[PDB]
């Protein structure tokens, strides 16, 4: 049993017709102090998987080292390491899910919420969640922390069920993700303007975008707001 | 591997004997003779130190007779270092019993415990046995004065008079000849010294080549006193009995 | 820990360490067991090479395991103490958990099991001891007599002997013991037991020990004079 | 609840001219209930005397433990243990149970057989040695005993005078404590004679 | 000679005799054949009986839905090693949601057998194994030796008189590798291969044991009247 | 000396092969499986007439649906029986059902090779394990100290085994009745035994689906012996 | 839970209710609170459902092993003590059990042992265990005799559970009856309280407080 | 359990122990014997937490019976009491201590004297002319302080014990369902069947 | 302080027919007042014609199902591909649950299938392993809403025959698979209305001698 010290906020994601999109901001908070402003919380594994992590950053760095080691270990005595016997998103997730549930069972959890986004060998979209309790679930849209409360509602308007996935393009999906990130910056007190976004497509592969910013913000209406009720000046 | 160098200390011969026990007994047969004689009013322990020197500090020396508690003592025959390992274990066992039951340990129970330890080294562990034979002289309120002996096999037996170490065959014959049941301590003292004087490999039996002890109820009223004899006191009892 | 396999098979399918343990039993003083109609008697040889012995305090050959069961033996004396101690502990443990004293068969099966375990365990040699276990089951008047040996096999006997010159006394018992009509009384059973030992013992003085066990925890050891009277009567009938 | 005041009791020791004195009450109780009036708290191993206050099971256990250890000492050393040496043995033995201690308040008293010098010492429940010249106190009425000793005591008292001083220190301290009393014993100790005196006191 | 008392001792020519003696136990064992195409992999095993009243000792063991082996030598040692494979296949599935690769299964068997050849007290395994399987890179056939040596092959045979079947497969190499999408013909080739190792005795209904795994075919064992079709 | 787990140049474990020689010295045990049940019979072989023969226990119950006969160093069999009984009862606890005869046999055989430098040597006893289950019906297994077990329609172990096995070769057929099997075991035991066969030096037992495992009374066996004598004198 | 057992002329009567609850929620009305350990031993179940079920079916495995090893039926004393010694090992860990071990052997006759998760093991003639034990005790103690017929004893047990089923909120459902004799136990049916209450009320003239 | 009493007279020790066993709400039994014979001339009564009491008593019983068989000799009451005390003194610093208080009544055949030892669960031993555990002593010690003598007969001891039980039945809130009385003397242990 | 347990909501229902058995469960997965997934399968085919569901804390639920599926696999390996009967599966699950008696799987487990006589079977477990064969059982969040309805409409409790007035009970006539599916659908529709953790979708697994069939139905998504 511990308490989280340096923490990362929401990770958001969704499926679209040819793949999956995932995003997360670049902040490492120390309570109410916005301590570290250059923290990468999306960690790619090969060219077919991106693991997004929220919660305790020291535990995130530990998980990052486990995944790095997993790639090394998979290559050992494996002539098809970059082909048929490469790491799949499903393999990477199940490993993490095993570790998370084992650690909670020893009463010493990795204080994180994790989303594994990727594309399988047969082109199928992979998107699944796991957290400090070892709880797992899948959905056309997935989000952690504040994202669950604010992002999911917006992303579910695009893809409400399974049959909406083939009808959703990469442009429409990315647009929805970027808008959700703006909304989280308006409303989450532990978020930052700077974020990273990753697309995993079955045709065009892994596209990792760094140093993105929330833009097209509405603040002008603030000038008209005066007092808390009766005040006019 | 390591099997190559294992002597296998705990095996039977084709005849059903324990090799190492038999060879340990052969070792003990070259040790200085120790005699125990039980009387109606006490017990005598006499023992011969092995070929000493004039430069040996006798008054502070102890190789034969050891105190286990206030009521029980032992005479040693064999490897002195091996004996001290067992003696310290026996001293502890007596104290454990005293702490548990708040009574002094009965002689036989102490003897059985030490004998069981010796037995273990002949059945398991792959270690050599202790090359030691003990004569136990003790008193308790159940059986009174008691003499026992134990050997490397872990077998123990009770005695009226007994010898261990060198020339036991000759010594046991002499004791069997002159011993009587109604004998007293002073008479037993004389018998013990006379027996050693005849069985000794030395030219003459002197005070500097002996260790002597008595367990007497010759203590003021109903209680038992252990007396480890001093060099001068061994010299006096040798003159009294008419050996020197 | 010392793990060396001392008891192992040989090309002809024998375990020599177990067989050499039987040779130690052959060397041991003779012990005999005879069961009558309402009793069991355990006879034991005392070698008279050891005089100046204190018979009060010297370890007796027959040992009580519980108030209703006894154990005698032939072989290594030091080894027998270990089996006796284990048996005494198991007897009290059985009373504690089952709320009933051990049957004679159960106690035998335990002692036999311990002996067997020492024939296929690393770093240990077999016990150089064979035992005769006798007594009466709780609330039962049928006599019980069992034998064990170093290998760990055990079985029930109408009458049996173990130790040195046991071949001779077994010869005697096989012709003198009738199954259809066993020794009806204590006297007849003790007499047959002393007779069987007199084939081997030498002098009938302090060389024979007798212990009579009857139902309902009635165990007593006969004295020198009581046994001497049997010795006297046997030879006076023999002079004819 | 507090282990050191379930059973109750007290011990006091004093030095005099070529002599020492050690005394204790005889009560054993279960809180308010008085159980025994024959529970002596002073023991001796050879010429070294040990008083022990506190939890009674530990008083008994430690006595048995120090009898055990002083008997082995004597067999190996071929001499009786001295007060100075025994004091160190008590301290060592208590500190080995640092984080699971015996709930006791030991007091050592005796005369060194070689130098003839009078010796007293006290301990806390985990081994700290208080080696006072004048007096040592222990138990549930230790505050009371401190007050009595500090006023009544003077140095170089003769054995028969020292008896009166220590006896009055114990008796009047015990009478101001609910968990002490029910009889008392006083040991007067000289180099080669020891007198034991049972005191007449109020039985409430 | 003087250097065969235990597995921890090299001979003067650098040989390990205890390992070689373990290899000898395989040669005494009954013949078993393995072969594969691109779609399927087949095991054929000649089972051995004690006498006419006895049953015929089973030769083939299933390790997973996609993997299994046939044995030749000490059967209890095959049970230990097959149990280890079952566990390793199972660890891969539970932890990584991943079917164990046949090549990696061979590597694990090699390393397990090796530890028994370098340490004092233990002994080498006294059995040879033929592992077949279908994984993400298609059909596979492996040959395990208790020296530790594992080898991937198109076809092979181990046991007594296994040289006859091994030569036949060496001739038929170009034919049977092409038998794709036809399980019965691939088994026929395996039954014809094991027939080259027979003397005096012939393939009966309770003598023959066949196993197959493939693209849309779980590892299944055929015994009894199920193999009468191929006799 | 040499390792306990050493291979011979022929590829056999020395100790296992030596334990098989000890089993050849043991008393005879025979088992015959039929569609009406499995029969188990043993030679008691008392070393002396004073030995009470009914205390010789060479046929043993493992569960209600599984019995067992032994041959060789019979003391070694006690821990094997204990394990078998525990395995049978434990499986019933875990699965609320009877355990398969083959699975029980496999569990016993797993102990066999657990020896080295675990126990110090292999078992010096062979077992005939007979039973019934719903899947494979009436079965008879031969469990060796090598860890190997064969199923048998009929099997003999012990000192008179190869002579008895040759006799079982001719006599066994798939339509044998239980009564026919009982007499057949008695016939073959009488053939290979040193002493003359009677109800006191030989013991019969069977396992049926209805009644389970039963050791036969000396009175019941005595009748079957008398029935055997008459039918042999009939031609 | 209401479970009882009592010794009498015709052996032992065992009677139990059928209800299982989680708080105020009635989880089951069809629970088997009697365990058939063997044809001669019965165990009752009160407290934690799992603890009782698990360890009493486990007890049956230990009893079967005893009679395989000793070629003899296990005594009620020995069987009860195996269970009490086991739960004593777990003392403090939080097991929750109140059980009667009931049987009949030659050496003992009809015997009942109360076994408890605190380690308590008591031999006795009458026992009632569970939340509704006090209600069952009232009927038993006023009507119990040694000289009862198997028919009358069975009814007294049935009636005593009914009394507790009525008043105790955590008891009810149905009544399972067993009768233990020299030749083993004999099941005497499941009796729904919803039909038994009205039947007993009418025939017996009892429960005049309730309207029917 | 509840009330256990002991009194040592001229030539015997008398132990009295309540018969009730109470599982919270109900009295499950009214004939419970809260004692075990450790040896022919030594009896131990006990009271404390459920389960622990019997488990401890039977464990001590087994150990003393084992000693008796091994040595063919009966331990003195003093020796048995010291063994019991050590077990409880060991127990109090265990993971889960034995919550058991005991009285040990024995007749020493060597000294020809009765002996009564009171030991609590901490391992606190005292030899006494009369003793009690729990709330029993609060009522009974005043009576015993007044009436007791060292030279009393066994019959006088039983009468003084009846006066103790009568006081307990008058002033104690719990119904302990009477007591089982047992006498320990030179002839062994016997139960007074009418009390 | 760290809390190793959580509540993922959901509700499950098992009904045993005369020659069939159904095990149903909603597909919604939640924490607190949020929806994790509208379609997360909760009822699983475990092989050997056995279906299983472990409702409550999903991590423990997935762990248990995973370990039981594993037990089926090893049962085949160890006992010559023998079919694991529903009664044997039930006892095995008791030991899996009781094995963690002092750190329990926080789930309500139900299995369904056919017994060895071909008749429909449902078994029900508590978190620490106590179990019982039943004709009818609901488990999880809305169990308290559904069970009373099933007492009434499956076992005809408190129902009597017209004209007799409480004297003659309604006879316990057997229900077809079409009739059972109607009762399951109505049970979940009703539970969805009044329980916030129930909704999104209903997945039913039907077990017969022919095998395991699946049926899916939409539920309200609010
Ligand atoms: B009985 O009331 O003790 C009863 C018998 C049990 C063996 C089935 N117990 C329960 O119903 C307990 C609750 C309880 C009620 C009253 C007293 C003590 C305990 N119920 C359970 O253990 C249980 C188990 N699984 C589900 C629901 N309830
Ligand atoms: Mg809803």
């Amino acid at each position: 049993t511990q308490q989280p010290i340096v923490t990362g906020t929401s990770v958001i994601s969704m499926k679209y017709d040819n793949g999956v999109i995932i995003a997360a901001d670049n902040l490492g908070s120390y309570g109410s102090l916005l301590r570290f402003n250059g923290v990468e919380r999306l960690i790619p594994v090969g060219d077919n998987t991106v693991v997004g992590i929220s919660g305790d950053i020291s535990d995130m760095q530990h998980i990052e080292r486990l995944l790095k080691d997993l790639v090394t270990e998979n290559a050992y005595d494996n002539p098809l390491a970059d082909a048929e016997e490469a790491l799949e998103p499903s393999y990477i997730f199940e490993y993490l899910a095993t570790v998370m549930y084992q650690r909670r069972s020893k009463m010493n959890p990795l204080w994180n919420a994790i989303i594994v986004a990727g594309v399988q060998s047969n082109g199928d979209q992979f998107l699944r969640y796991v957290n400090l309790l070892g709880v797992t679930y899948s959905s056309p849209t997935l989000a952690t922390g504040f994202g669950a409360h604010m992002a999911n509602p917006l992303l579910r308007k695009v893809v409400d069920r399974e049959s909406d996935i083939p009808k959703t393009t990469v442009q429409v999906a990315e647009e929805a993700i970027v808008n959700a990130m703006r909304v989280l910056y308006y409303r989450d007190a532990r978020s930052s303007r700077n974020f990273s976004l990753a697309i995993i497509d079955k045709n065009t592969g892994l596209t990792f975008k760094k140093n993105l910013q929330v833009e097209n913000m509405k603040w002008d209406f603030a000038k008209d707001i005066k007092g808390y009720g009766t005040q006019k000046i | 591997g390591s099997r190559r160098y294992d002597s296998r200390t705990t095996i039977f011969s084709p005849e059903g004997r324990l090799y190492q026990v038999e060879y340990a007994l052969e070792s003990i047969s070259h040790a200085g003779t120790a005699i125990g004689i039980m009387a109606s009013d006490g017990i005598v322990l006499a023992a011969e130190r092995k070929v000493t020197s004039t430069l040996l500090e006798q008054d502070t020396s102890t190789e034969k007779l050891y105190k286990l508690n206030d009521k029980i003592a032992v005479a040693v025959a064999g490897l002195t270092a091996d004996a001290e390992i067992l003696i310290n274990t026996a001293r502890i066992h007596a104290q454990n019993y005293l702490k548990t039951y708040n009574e002094d340990i009965p002689v036989e129970i102490l003897v059985r415990r030490l004998s069981d330890i010796k037995q273990g080294y002949t059945q398991h562990g792959g270690l050599r046995p202790f090359g030691v034979s003990f004569i136990y002289a003790g008193y308790d309120d159940r059986y009174g004065y008691q003499l026992y002996t134990s050997n490397p096999s872990g077998n123990y037996t009770g005695w009226k008079a007994i010898s261990v170490g060198a020339n036991t065959s000759a010594a046991q014959t002499l004791l069997q000849m002159d011993y009587k049941d109604d004998m007293k301590v002073d008479d037993a003292i004389e018998l013990a010294l006379k027996t050693l004087s005849k069985t000794t490999d030395s030219s003459a039996l002197t005070y500097d080549r002996l260790e002597f002890a008595t367990i007497r109820k010759g203590a003021n009223d109903g209680e038992v006193y252990q007396k480890i004899f001093k060099p001068q006191e061994i010299k006096d009892i040798l003159v009294k009995t008419g050996i020197t | 820990g010392y793990d060396r396999a001392l008891s192992i098979f040989s090309p002809d399918g024998h375990i020599f360490q177990v067989e050499y343990a039987l040779e130690a039993v052959k060397r041991g003083t003779c012990a005999v067991g005879v069961k009558g109609k309402n009793c069991v008697v355990l006879g034991c040889e005392r070698r008279s090479t050891l005089k100046l012995q204190d018979t009060r305090i010297t370890p007796s050959k027959v040992s009580k395991i519980d108030s209703h069961v006894v154990l005698s033996f032939s072989g290594l004396n030091a080894d027998s103490r270990i089996l006796i101690e284990k048996a005494r502990v198991e007897a009290q443990s059985h009373r504690l958990t089952l709320e009933d004293p051990v049957t004679v068969e159960y106690l035998t099966r335990y002692v036999a099991g311990v002996q067997q375990r020492y024939t296929q365990s690393g770093g240990v040699r077999p016990f150089g001891v064979s035992t005769l276990i006798a007594g009466f089951d709780p609330r039962d008047d049928e006599p019980k007599l069992y034998q064990t040996e170093p290998s760990g096999i055990y079985s029930s006997w109408s009458a049996q002997t173990i130790g040195r010159n046991s071949k001779t006394v077994r010869e005697f018992l096989e012709k003198n013991y009738d199954r259809k009509e066993p020794p009806a009384t204590v006297e007849e059973c003790v007499k047959l037991t002393v007779r069987s030992l007199l084939e081997v013992v030498q002098t009938g003085a302090k060389n024979i020990e007798i212990t009579v066990v009857k139902p309902d925890s009635d165990i007593v050891a006969l004295s020198s004079e009581e046994i001497n009277q049997y010795v006297t009567q046997i030879e006076q009938e023999k002079q004819e | 609840s507090d282990p050191s005041s379930i059973n109750g009791g007290i011990v006091v020791a004093m030095t005099g001219k070529d002599c020492v004195a050690i005394a204790c009450d005889l009560r054993l109780g279960s809180q308010s209930l008085g159980v025994s009036n024959k529970f002596e708290k002073i023991f001796h191993y050879g010429h070294v005397f040990l008083g022990i206050t506190g939890l009674a099971t530990d008083v008994t256990t430690l006595n048995e433990m120090f009898r055990y250890k002083t008997n082995l000492y004597k067999l190996k050393e071929e001499r009786a243990i001295e007060p100075e040496t025994f004091t160190q043995l008590v301290s060592s033995s208590l500190y080995e149970r640092r984080f699971g201690p015996y709930f006791v308040g030991p007091v050592v008293a005796g005369i060194n057989s070689k130098s003839g010098k009078p010796f007293i010492a006290g301990f806390d429940l985990i081994g700290c040695i208080d080696e006072a010249k004048d007096f040592i106190v222990s138990g549930t009425a230790s505050d009371q005993l401190f007050g009595m000793c500090e006023s009544l005591y003077e140095p170089n008292l003769e054995p028969e005078d020292l008896f009166e001083t220590i006896s009055q220190a114990l008796l009047n301290a015990a009478d101001r404590d609910a968990l002490s009393g029910w009889g008392a014993v006083v040991y007067i100790i000289k180099k080669d004679e020891v007198v034991k005196r049972y005191l007449k006191m109020r039985q409430d | 000679n003087n250097y065969d008392g235990d597995t921890v001792t090299f001979s003067p020519t650098g040989r390990l005799f205890q390992v070689e003696y373990a290899l000898e136990a395989i040669k005494q064992g009954s013949v078993t054949v393995g072969l594969r195409s691109n779609t399927h992999a087949v095991l054929v095993a000649l089972k051995r009986n004690a006498d006419e009243l006895s049953s015929y000792q089973k030769k083939i063991i299933k390790c997973d839905e996609h993997m299994g082996l046939s044995l030749a030598g000490l059967a209890p040692d095959a049970r230990v090693l097959s149990n280890y494979l079952r566990q390793q296949c199972n660890y891969s599935s539970l932890v990584f949601n991943r079917k164990l690769a046949v090549e990696r299964a061979g590597h694990l068997l090699c390393d397990k057998a090796q530890k028994n050849t370098q340490s004092y007290g233990g002994r080498p395994y006294g059995v040879g194994l033929l592992i077949i399987g279908y994984d993400k890179s298609g059909a596979h056939l492996l040959e395990f030796q208790p020296s530790g040596n594992v080898t991937e092959l198109y076809g092979t045979a181990i046991g007594a008189r296994s040289q006859g079947a091994k030569t036949y497969l060496e001739r038929t190499l170009d034919t049977f590798i092409k038998i794709d999408g036809n399980p019965d013909e691939l088994i026929k080739a395996g039954v014809e291969a094991i027939s080259q190792s027979l003397r005096d005795e012939s393939l009966t209904v309770d003598n023959l044991s066949i196993a197959i795994v493939g693209k849309d075919t779980p590892f299944t064992i055929y015994d009894g009247e199920a193999v009468a079709k191929y006799i | 000396d040499r390792g306990v787990s050493t291979f011979s140049p022929e590829g056999r474990l020395f100790q296992v092969e030596y334990s098989l020689e000890a089993i050849k010295l043991g008393s005879t045990a025979i088992g015959i499986a039929t569609k009406e049940g499995v029969v188990l019979g043993v030679e008691k072989r008392a070393t002396s007439p004073l030995l009470e023969s009914d205390s010789i226990e060479k046929i043993v119950e493992i569960d209600r649906h599984i019995g067992c006969a032994m041959s060789g160093l019979t003391a070694d069999a006690r821990s094997m029986i204990e394990h078998a009984r525990t395995a049978a009862v434990t499986h019933n606890l875990y699965y609320d059902e009877d355990i398969n005869v083959e699975s029980l046999t496999q569990s016993v055989c797993d102990l066999a090779l657990r020896f080295g430098e675990l126990m110090s040597r292999p078992f010096g006893v062979a077992l005939l394990i007979a039973g019934h289950d719903a899947d494979d019906g009436y079965q008879l297994f031969h469990a060796e100290p090598s860890g190997t077990f064969y199923r048998y329609n009929a099997k003999a172990i012990g000192s008179g085994s190869e002579g008895a096995q040759a006799e079982l070769l001719n006599e066994w057929h798939s339509s044998l009745t239980l009564k026919e099997a009982e007499l057949l075991v008695l016939k073959i035991l009488k053939q290979v035994m040193e002493e003359k066969l009677d109800e006191n030096n030989a013991q019969l037992s069977c396992i049926t689906k209805q009644d389970g495992f039963k050791i036969y009374d000396n009175e019941k066996t005595a009748e079957l012996i008398k029935e055997l004598k008459e039918k042999e004198a009939a031609e | 839970s209401t479970t009882l057992a009592f010794r009498f002329q015709g052996g032992i009567i065992v009677a139990v209710d059928s209800r299982a609850t989680a708080g105020n929620w009635v989880a089951s009305q069809t629970v088997k609170k009697v365990i058939e350990i063997n044809p001669f031993l019965l165990g009752t179940m009160a407290g934690g459902a799992a603890d009782c079920q698990f360890w009493e079916t486990w007890l049956g495995s230990q009893c079967r092993l005893h009679e395989l090893r000793e070629k003899e039926r296990i005594s009620v004393a020995a069987a009860s003590k195996i269970l009490s010694n086991l739960v004593y090992q777990y003392k403090g860990a939080g097991l929750s059990m109140g059980t009667m071990i009931c049987g009949y052997t030659r050496k003992e006759g009809p015997t009942i042992y109360y076994v408890d998760s605190d380690g308590t093991r008591l031999k006795g003639d009458i026992f009632c265990v569970g939340s509704g034990q006090t209600f069952a005790y009232g009927v038993l103690d006023s009507n119990y005799k040694w000289d009862l017929s198997v028919e009358d004893a069975l009814y007294l047990g049935k009636r005593s559970i009914l009394a507790a089923a009525h008043r105790d909120a955590y008891s009810g459902g149905s009544v399972n009856l067993y009768h233990v004799t020299e030749d083993g136990w004999i099941y005497h049916g499941n009796h729904d309280v919803g039909e038994l209450f009205w039947k007993v009320k009418e025939e017996e003239g009892s429960f005049n407080n309730v309207i029917g | 359990m509840d009330i256990i009493l002991g009194i040592r007279v001229q030539d015997s020790v008398i132990l009295a122990s309540s018969k009730a066993v109470t599982r919270g709400i109900s009295v499950l039994k009214d004939s419970d014997d809260k004692t075990r014979q450790l040896s022919p001339h030594t009896l131990m009564s006990f009271a404390g937490e459920a389960g622990d009491t019997v488990q401890f008593a039977e464990y001590i019983q087994a150990n003393i019976q084992l000693y008796s068989i091994r040595e063919d000799y009966e331990l003195s009451p003093q020796a048995v009491s010291s063994f019991v005390r050590q077990e409880l003194a060991k127990s109090i610093r265990s993971r889960r201590p034995y919550q058991v208080n005991v009285l040990i009544g024995g007749y020493d055949k060597k000294k020809n004297k009765p002996e009564l030892y009171q030991i609590d669960y901490l391992g606190t031993k005292v030899e006494l002319p009369y003793g009690a555990h729990g709330y029993s002593g609060f009522y009974t010690f005043s009576l015993l302080d007044h009436h007791y003598r060292p030279d009393m007969t066994t019959e006088e001891g039983l009468d003084l014990l009846k006066l103790c039980v009568q006081e307990l039945e008058k002033r104690m809130p719990m119904d302990f369902k009477g007591v089982i009385v047992k006498i320990v003397d030179k002839d062994g242990i016997r139960q007074v069947d009418d009390f | 302080q760290f809390n190793p347990y959580g509540d993922n909501g959901g509700t499950i229902l098992g009904i045993a027919g005369e020659d069939f058995a159904v095990l149903a469960g909603d597909t919604r997965n939640i924490t607190d007042y949020s929806i994790n997934s509208r379609y997360e399968p909760k009822v699983f085919d475990c092989g050997d014609n056995i279906v299983m569901s472990a409702n409550g804390f999903a991590a423990d639920g997935d762990a248990l199902v995973k370990r039981f599926k594993n037990s089926v696999k090893w049962y085949h390996f160890d006992h010559n591909d023998k079919k694991l009967s529903i009664n044997s599966a039930a006892r095995n699950i008791q030991h899996l649950l009781y094995g963690k008696r002092f750190f329990p799987y926080y789930v309500h487990t139900i299995i369904a299938g056919l017994d060895e006589d071909g008749k429909g079977a449902v078994y029900s477990f508590d978190p620490v392993g106590s179990y019982e064969r039943e004709q009818c059982r609901a488990g999880g969040a809305a169990a308290s809403l559904i069970m009373p309805f099933l007492d009434n409409q499956v076992n005809f409790k408190n129902q009597y025959e017209p004209g007799t007035n409480g004297k003659v009970k309604k006879p316990l006539k057997y229900l077809s698979v079409e009739e059972v599916i109607k009762l399951v659908r109505d049970s979940f529709t009703s539970a969805t209305e009044r329980h916030i953790q129930v909704g999104d979708g209903l997945e039913i697994l039907i077990v017969t001698k022919d095998g395991v069939r699946k049926e899916f139905y939409e539920l309200k998504r609010d």
